[PDB]
């Protein structure tokens, strides 16, 4: 079956207060850990149910989930909403134990069973990684003169259009290009919200050998990490059965660890 | 009985005076770790 989930965040009240739950949306590594200790080792929850314990990557068990965050929903009070989709059943009294600042709302979860016929009229709403690995020169320096060097880049780049066309034709030109694939078929696609998201990383590297040895004395070091967001709503129509069931719950996109594909889906 | 005779000495010409050679008060150890020493950043960050 297919497990789907609801967070709430308030981000809003008064600025001049701590607001831990606020903090924690500026970094999209941390959003997606905080996401993953959401499930315990049968042996983890058994050693430490007050989560009191250092935190290590292997007690935990390994699933790609996919996840969105949306907001402005008003009511005279703002809300922050992370909707998480997963192949096993999230333990979210686990995870939010001693950070219940963080959220407005009790967590919430419930069973997803979604079947479907051929040539169904479905809305859908989805944000895509605008990505495309491209061959690029190398320029260095640009002290007031560049300086070009033979070596030759293969990295990944947003998409571009040209001057002459809407950013709103390119995008969905790039995912007609792709929806035979999936199995569906477009008929009309809009841009909503076009931007770059940021995030930081703690990578261990090696600073002195141990007087008395045994491993070295390291130092955490930080890596950006850059990606292009592109947020889309419209409407599709279903091609295959157990292919439309293909594309959801694997992804759309790339980067789907950090929150990059999720397909959520109205039966319009 | 026996006899006996008194003679004196004035220091500092003829008798040398030695140094301490160890410490009397006892006192309890060094509380206040300081922050800005170098093993302890290294010590913090590998922790960290």
């Amino acid at each position: 079956m297919i497990y789907l989930s609801r967070l709430l965040i308030d981000t809003g009240g008064n600025p001049d207060r701590p607001r831990p739950g606020r903090k924690w949306l500026d970094n999209i590594y941390n959003v997606h850990r905080r996401l993953s200790m959401a499930f315990p080792s049968g042996l983890r929850r058994e050693q430490d149910p007050h989560f009191l314990k250092p935190f290590s990557p292997n007690d935990f068990q390994k699933t790609p989930f996919l996840f969105r965050v949306d907001n402005n929903i008003d009511g005279n009070d703002k809300r922050a909403i992370i909707i998480v989709q997963s192949v096993l059943e999230p333990d979210w009294d686990y995870c939010f134990q001693n950070a219940l600042d963080f959220l407005a709302a009790p967590p919430e979860t419930k069973e997803y069973n979604p079947e479907f016929k051929a040539g169904q009229l479905l809305r859908f709403r989805l944000r895509v990684n605008a990505s495309v690995r491209r061959h690029i020169p190398e320029m260095v320096q640009q002290d007031g003169q560049t300086i070009e060097t033979g070596k030759i880049l293969h990295k990944r780049v947003s998409l571009t259009w040209d001057a002459s066309s809407t950013p709103d034709q390119a995008l969905a030109d790039w995912l007609a290009a792709k929806s035979p694939k999936l199995g569906f078929t477009l008929q009309r696609c809009e841009l909503l919200q076009l931007g770059w998201v940021y995030g930081s990383k703690p990578e261990p590297k090696n600073v002195k050998v141990k007087e008395q040895g045994q491993g070295y004395w390291r130092e955490h070091k930080y890596n950006p990490l850059r990606f292009r967001a592109a947020l889309l709503e419209g409407v599709l129509e279903v091609d295959d059965p157990k292919l439309f069931l293909k594309t959801l719950s694997s992804g759309i996109g790339k980067a789907k660890s950090f929150g990059f594909g999720l397909l959520s889906v109205l039966p319009i | 009985p026996r006899f006996v005779i008194r003679r004196e000495l004035v220091v500092g010409e003829d008798v040398q005076v030695s140094r301490e050679t160890g410490t009397s008060v006892w006192r309890p150890k060094g509380t206040r770790a300081d922050y800005n020493n170098s093993e302890y950043k290294k010590v913090r960050a590998e922790r960290l």
